[PDB]
RNA sequence: UUCCUCGUGGCCCAAUGGUCACGGCGUCUGGCUCGAACCAGAAGAUUCCAGGUUCAAGUCCUGGCGGGGAAGCCA
RNA sequence: GCUCAUGGAGAACAGAAAUCUCCAGUAGAACAAAAGGGUAAAAGCCCCCUUGAUUUUGAUUUUCAGUGUGAAUACAAACCA
RNA sequence: CGGGGUCGAAAUGACCUUGACCUAUUCUCAAACUUUAAAUAUGUAAGAAGUCCUUGUUACUUAAUUGAACGUGGACAUUUGA
RNA sequence: GGUUGCGGCCAUAUCUACCAGAAAGCACCGUUUCCCGUCCGAUCAACUGUAGUUAAGCUGGUAAGAGCCUGACCGAGUAGUGUAGUGGGUGACCAUACGCGAAACUCAGGUGCUGCAAUCU
C-alpha cells in the first residue's frame, strides 16, 4: 500500500542535529516578532506542537499575526499554474528572523547617510550597487618574481 | 595532608532476604525493629524466576539503614560474633565492606519465641567528610581521587580500629 | 585502567549547557519563567530570585535579555545590620526582612512607594497586594526559587511573604507557609506571626536555657555577648521593619580601595599560562633527560 | 608471483593489470621512506603488520615503546 | 510453484499462554503361578530446527526442513 | 522527586539470575503497538491531586478540485484541574 | 570465573592447548548506517504600499504615554537604491 | 584581576591524571526545639555562623595528553557534478571543451569569551 502522511519523508529533515539534541536555548523565546517581519521556517523535531508541514521547511514568509506562544506566517505556495497564499500558525521554535532584511535595512540607512552627506556639496552620490566589473589595467613586475617555467609531468602509478 | 580526610561510617545496612512473604517476613521485620529502633522497609522482587519461588512485587526482603553511633554499636556487636576476623574478599574496591551472620540470637534478640531464627547481611559504607557533594541537588559534583575511599585505606582503618586482623590476601 | 573513556565516547558526547553542569540552573523552569506572551512584545517578565547560601540570603529582581539577564534591585542579608539585625542572617525572619527591603527599594526607585504602602501592621494574614482604583496596577513579579524544594515552612516563602507585605504583587497561595494545617486546609495566623519575629528561635532559646546551658553557650553566643534575650527578639525585628520602610535606598560600602588596587595583588598571585616556545622547550628537556639515558 | 597472477587473470572477466608497487609490501610507505624510518626506531613490528611512531601523543607511552628512536 | 494443515517419551494421540506436559500401548521391578493374562508400583521429554512477543511460552508471531492434502483451467 | 540499559567490585543461607551497597555509565534503556523521528534535574520510573478525553461555535495546515471526510495546528469567549 | 590435557590429593595451585572478552592495529562494504558533504535544482529580498522625525486613538498591553496597530503633520525624488 | 547570585553563546567550555590556591566569598562543616520529610535529620526542612577545614567541591595551571575549535597554494582543483559534441571505445566505460567543487588524510595554531548587580588586598 501507499503512504502519504503528515510527517512522511521527514526522517532526516526533522532530525535534530549532531551534538545539538535536548532543549533549546532561550534566545528563541526571547526574540521578538512583529507583524510584517520576514521569517524563515526550520522545524525543530523536539517540539512536536506547532510544527510546519515538511513543505514549508526552508521557506521564508511574512508575519501576519502574533499570539501567546505562536506566530502567524504567510507563505506563497505553487499549486499547478498559480500561487496560493498559505497561513501557518507556527510556534516560535520553528521560526527565526531572516538576516537578508537586516542586511537590506543597513544598506537603506547607509544610503540615506551618504545622500545627506553628499547633498551638502552636490557630488552625484550614485548610490546604486553595481555588479563586479571587469578588472582594469595593471603592471606586473618580475623583481624577485622571475617566471618559473613548468612542464607536464609523465605518467606514474603511485600505488 | 590529613586534617579532616578521616574515615567515618556513613551507614550500616542490615538485609534479610527471605524467599517468601507472610509471617516469616513480618517476624524478620520485627527483628530489625527491635535491633535498630527504626521501622524497617520491605523490598519487592524485580521479576519471577520460578526456581527460588518468587513473584514480581511479592515482598521478599526486608532491610534497614542505620547511621551514627548506633551503627558502630551494632557493628561492634557483629564483629564480636565474627571474632574480629574478616576475609580480604569482604572489602570492596570502593572502600566499603560487609559480612554475614547466622542466628541473630548471637546478640540482643535472645529468643522471643514468636520471632524465630534469621541471618543478616551486614554491609558498612565508608566515606570521608565532604561526601554530600555527590548527594546534594545544587552544584552536584564528584569527589576527588585523593579524597576517595579505597580498600587499602579502609583495611588499615579497620585494623587500627577494633584491633582486628584480616585473612588470606 | 578501568577509569578510561574512548575517543568515540568523548567525540559523540554532547555537553549540558554550562549551568546544568555547574548544577545551578533548571532550564526547564527558566523556559516557563522568562518566556513572555509574544503579544506583550518587549514587556519584561520580572523574577524575584531568592537564593540561600550559608551565611547569606540573596534577593534580586531580574529581567531577561538575549545578551544576559539584568537586575533592577538587589538586597542581601549582610546589610541588615544597618536596620538592626546582626544575628540570624539566614533565618525565616531575615528572609522576611530581605523581601520587605527589596520590595520597598524597587518601589522607591520606580515611584510606587507612597501608593502600595503594603502591610504595615503585620497580623499573619494571607492577603495579596491589591490594585487601587484610578491607580497604576501594582508591580508584578514571580518567584524563582531555583532548585530549592517547595516545602511547608521553607524560608524562601518568608521572602515571598515579605515582598508581598512590602507592596509587590507576588502571586501565591498560602499552603506553604508555616501554620498551615494539612487535615483542615486552612491557615493559622498566630504561628506565622511568631515565625516573622522569631518565636521559633526565642522559644528554643528559652527551652535551652532551662534544659541544657552548654548548648545555649556554644550557639546563641553572640546574643549573650551583646545582651540579647529571648523576649528582646520581637522588638528588634519590629524596629528593623520600620527602618527598612524609612530608608531602603541601598547605601553601599566605601570599598576601602580601587578595582586596580584589588586586582594588583590577585594578578601578582594568579598563575598564568605557559607559552608555546616554553612548552616546546619543556618537552625537549624531558626528551633529553628521561629518554637521553638520564 | 607475476606468473601466478597472470594465471589467475583467466578466471576473472574483464581486464586486469599486474602492477609492481613502489611501496614496502602491504605498507603505504615507499621503500626508501620505510628504510630510513627503520634505520631509526620509528618502526615496531607486530604479528604481521607494523606500528609507526608519531610526534603526537603522550611522551611516556612513545618512550615506553620505540626507545631505539630516542636512544640517539 | 501457490494455498491449507501437522510435527510432542520407543509407538498412536491430546492440551485454557498459567507447574521442566494428560492418556493408552511398549519397557523395567516386585508379586500370583513356569510363561502369558492379572495385582501393585517405577523410569523415560531439551514438545522438528533458527529467531522474537509477555512476569510466564508446548501453545502467541516469521523463515527453513520434512509428511500429507487441494489447485494447476479456456485455448 | 529520582535516573535508565549494561558492566565491574563486594555482602549468610544465596548459586548464572532473589535482596542490599558502591563506582562507572550521552542513553547503548523505557515512552501500548509497526517503523522512523524526538526526549535525561524529561516526554522515561515512583508518588500527590485530578477529569481540559468539558462548552460555544469560527479560522488555519495536510490529502486537495485548494470539495468532503479523517487527523492535526493556533486563537477567541466561558468553566475547570 | 568457558572447554581440554600434564605436575598433581586439592588449593583464591602451577605448566601448556583451544575458545570466547579487552587493548592497539589491519583488509573490505552498506537502497532501507553515518560524523562530514557537493554540483544541479529551490525559498525570500534588493524601497514611494519605502526610510526617518514629531505626537494623536484604543475597550488590547504595560509597573508606567510603556508598547502594538492604525493615523495627522514634516523631511528625503529620478542612480529611487543590482 | 579573584569570588558570589542571575545569565547569554553552549566542549576553545568536555574527559583522564597530577600540582597550587593571599584576601574575601562559595563550600564542607556543627545541632535537632520548632515548620517539614525520610527505613535512616544520608537527601529535604529548620537553627546556629558558634566548635574546625581548604581535605574535597569550586578556580587556575601543567600534559610532544584523548576530544573539540579554527586555518591552510596538505591532500586536491582530486573525487563527484551542470552543460556540449555525427568525440573514442564491441561494450563496460573513458577522455576533451565551457563551468562548480568536496570529505577523509597531512601540517600548524588554540583549549572558554562575555553581560547586569554585589563584594574583595
Ligand atoms: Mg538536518
Ligand atoms: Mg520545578
Ligand atoms: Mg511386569
Ligand atoms: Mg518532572
Ligand atoms: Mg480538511
Ligand atoms: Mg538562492
Amino acid at each position: 500500500g501507499k503512504s502519504h502522511g503528515y510527517r512522511s519523508r521527514t526522517r532526516y529533515m526533522f532530525q535534530r542535529d549532531f551534538r545539538k539534541h535536548g532543549a533549546v536555548h532561550l534566545s528563541t523565546y526571547l526574540k521578538v516578532y512583529k507583524v510584517g517581519d520576514i521569517v524563515d521556517i526550520k522545524a525543530n523535531g523536539s517540539i512536536q506542537k506547532g510544527m510546519p508541514h515538511k513543505f514549508y521547511q526552508g521557506k521564508t514568509g511574512v508575519v501576519y499575526n502574533v499570539t501567546k506562544s505562536s506566530v502567524g506566517v504567510i507563505i506563497n505556495k505553487m499549486v499547478g499554474n498559480r500561487y496560493l497564499e498559505k497561513r501557518l500558525n507556527l510556534r516560535v521554535e520553528h521560526i527565526k528572523h531572516s538576516k537578508c532584511r537586516q542586511e537590506f535595512l543597513e544598506r537603506v540607512k547607509a544610503n540615506a547617510a551618504k545622500r545627506a552627506e553628499a547633498k551638502a556639496q552636490g557630488v552625484a552620490v550614485q548610490l546604486k550597487r553595481q555588479p563586479a566589473q571587469p578588472r582594469e589595467s595593471r603592471i606586473v613586475s618580475t623583481e624577485g618574481n622571475v617566471p618559473q617555467t613548468l612542464a607536464p609531468v609523465p605518467y606514474e602509478t603511485f600505488i | 595532608q590529613n586534617p579532616m580526610r578521616d574515615l567515618k561510617i556513613e551507614k550500616l545496612v542490615l538485609n534479610i532476604s527471605v524467599g517468601e512473604s507472610g509471617d516469616r517476613l513480618t517476624r524478620a521485620s520485627k527483628v530489625l525493629e527491635q535491633l535498630s529502633g527504626q521501622t524497617p522497609v520491605q523490598s519487592k522482587a524485580r521479576y519471577t524466576v520460578r526456581t527460588f519461588g518468587i513473584r514480581r512485587n511479592e515482598k521478599i526482603a526486608v532491610h534497614v539503614t542505620v547511621r551514627g553511633p548506633k551503627a558502630e554499636e551494632i557493628l561492634e556487636r557483629g564483629l564480636k560474633v565474627k571474632e574480629y576476623q574478616l576475609r580480604d574478599r569482604n572489602f570492596s574496591a570502593t572502600g566499603n565492606f560487609g559480612f554475614g551472620i547466622d542466628e541473630h540470637i548471637d546478640l540482643g534478640i535472645k529468643y522471643d519465641p514468636s520471632i524465630g531464627i534469621f541471618g543478616m547481611d551486614f554491609y558498612v559504607v565508608m566515606n570521608r567528610p565532604g561526601a554530600r557533594v555527590t548527594r546534594r541537588k545544587r552544584c552536584k559534583g564528584t569527589v576527588g581521587n585523593s579524597h576517595k575511599t579505597t580498600k587499602e585505606d579502609t583495611v588499615s582503618w579497620f585494623k587500627q580500629k577494633y584491633d582486628a586482623d584480616v585473612l588470606d590476601k | 585502567q578501568k577509569d578510561a573513556k574512548s575517543s568515540a565516547y568523548s567525540s559523540r558526547f554532547q555537553t549540558p549547557f554550562r549551568r546544568r553542569r555547574e548544577g545551578k540552573t533548571d532550564y526547564y523552569q527558566r523556559k516557563r519563567l522568562v518566556t513572555q506572551h509574544k503579544a506583550k512584545y518587549n514587556t519584561p517578565k520580572y523574577r524575584l530570585v531568592v537564593r540561600f547560601t550559608n551565611k547569606d540570603i540573596i534577593c534580586q529582581i531580574i529581567s531577561s535579555t538575549i545578551t544576559g539577564d539584568v537586575v533592577l534591585a538587589a538586597a542581601y542579608s549582610h546589610e541588615l545590620p544597618r536596620y538592626g539585625i546582626t544575628h540570624g542572617l539566614t533565618n525565616w525572619a531575615a528572609a522576611y526582612a530581605t523581601g520587605l527591603l527589596i520590595a520597598r527599594r524597587t518601589l522607591q526607585k520606580l515611584g510606587l512607594d507612597e501608593t502600595y504602602k503594603g502591610v504595615e501592621e503585620v497580623e499573619g494574614e494571607y492577603e495579596l497586594t491589591e490594585a487601587v482604583e484610578d491607580g497604576p496596577r501594582p508591580f508584578k513579579v514571580f518567584l524563582d526559587i531555583g532548585l530549592q524544594r517547595t516545602t511547608t515552612g521553607a524560608r524562601v516563602f518568608g521572602a515571598l511573604k515579605g515582598a508581598s507585605d512590602g507592596g509587590l504583587y507576588v502571586p501565591h497561595s498560602e499552603n506553604r507557609f508555616p501554620g498551615w494545617d494539612f487535615e483542615t486546609e486552612e491557615i493559622d495566623p498566630e504561628l506565622l506571626r511568631s515565625y516573622i519575629f522569631g518565636g521559633h528561635v526565642s522559644q528554643y532559646m528559652e527551652e535551652l536555657a532551662d534544659d541544657d546551658e552548654e548548648r545555649f553557650s556554644e550557639l546563641f553566643k553572640g546574643y549573650l555577648a551583646d545582651d540579647i534575650d529571648a523576649d528582646s527578639l520581637e522588638d528588634i525585628y519590629t524596629s528593623a521593619h520600620e527602618a527598612i520602610r524609612a530608608d531602603p535606598a541601598f547605601k553601599p560600602t566605601e570599598k576601602k580601595f580601587t578595582k586596580e588596587q584589588y586586582a594588583a595583588e590577585s594578578k601578582k598571585y594568579r598563575q598564568t599560562k605557559l607559552s608555546k616556545e616554553e612548552r616546546a622547550a619543556r618537552v625537549a628537556a624531558k626528551i633529553a633527560a628521561l629518554a637521553g639515558q638520564q | 608471483v607475476v606468473e601466478g597472477l597472470r594465471r589467475a587473470r583467466y578466471k576473472f572477466p574483464g581486464q586486469q593489470k599486474i602492477i609492481l608497487s613502489k611501496k614496502w609490501g602491504f605498507t603505504n610507505l615507499d621503500r626508501p621512506e620505510y628504510l630510513k624510518k627503520r634505520e631509526a626506531g620509528e618502526v615496531k613490528d607486530d604479528g604481521a603488520f607494523v606500528k609507526f611512531l608519531s610526534k603526537k601523543g603522550s611522551l611516556e607511552n612513545n618512550i615506553r615503546e620505540f626507545p631505539e628512536y630516542f636512544a640517539a
